């Protein structure tokens, strides 16, 4: 209440990327191979000590699906943070990436928090977008930047500690 | 937003409610019951009620 602070953030990107992987791995600690796609939007949360301060993810998970797109607003207006998700081994779900990027900034704050997660980061062997350029454009819009895996448990965690860390509520 | 996807997720959000009241989460339930209830004026918009 004093003790405990809220952070509402919201969870896009192409349908397919690895949102809802990507909160049950970070709540659940589970990893499903065979999850279905998301339908309107999904709700979990998440009490945490970071930074010495206990915080609670409010996490909305959006549904990709193209019918569902004109749904977002309803869940990323009013976040403290944004996380768009793309996938690394396909290179046309950064571009839909950069198209979320511009409906946020057509909508939200300058200040809103936007990290950019490229999931499925345990595909190697298959990688599209490279590690350099994505990173560079996150730099060039001030996001947080991380490869990650759902599957495999990488960087879930840094994910959402350094977007606590830049939220200055 | 197409009226009968929005009408499903008003649905979804009560279900949530439904869960969260059945359980102990009093501020869950009124994160959900703030989302219900933009839902329902973004319905009520779609409607012509309100601008
Ligand atoms: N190899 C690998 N597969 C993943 C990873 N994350 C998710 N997947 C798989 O990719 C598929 C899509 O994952 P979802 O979590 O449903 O993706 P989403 O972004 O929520 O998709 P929508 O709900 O349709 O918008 C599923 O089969 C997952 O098991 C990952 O890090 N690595
Ligand atoms: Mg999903």
């Amino acid at each position: 209440g004093s003790a405990l602070r809220e952070l509402k953030v919201c969870l896009l990107g192409d349908t397919g990327v690895g949102k809802s992987s990507i909160m049950w791995r970070f709540v659940e600690d589970s990893f499903d191979p065979n999850i279905n796609p998301t339908i309107g939007a999904s709700f979990m949360t998440k009490t945490v000590q970071y930074q010495n301060e206990l915080h609670k993810f409010l996490i909305w998970d959006t549904a990709g699906l193209e019918r569902f797109r004109a749904l977002a607003p309803m869940y990323y207006r009013g976040s403290a943070a944004a996380i768009i998700v793309y996938d690394i081994t396909k290179e046309e779900t950064f571009s839909t990436l950069k198209n979320w990027v511009r409906e946020l900034r057509q909508h939200g704050p300058p200040s809103i928090v936007v990290a950019i997660a490229g999931n499925k980061c345990d595909l190697t062997d298959v990688r599209e977008v490279m590690e350099r350029d994505a990173k560079d454009y996150a730099d060039s819009i001030h996001a947080i930047f991380v490869e990650t895996s759902a599957k495999n448990a990488i960087n879930i965690n840094e994910l959402f500690i350094e977007i606590s860390r830049r939220i200055p509520s | 937003i197409e009226e009968e996807l929005l009408l499903q997720q008003i649905d979804n959000i009560k279900a949530y409610i439904f869960d969260a009241k059945q359980c102990g989460r009093l501020d869950e339930v009124e994160v959900l019951t703030e989302n219900l209830r933009e839902l329902k004026h973004t319905l009520a918009k779609q409607k012509g009620g309100t601008d």
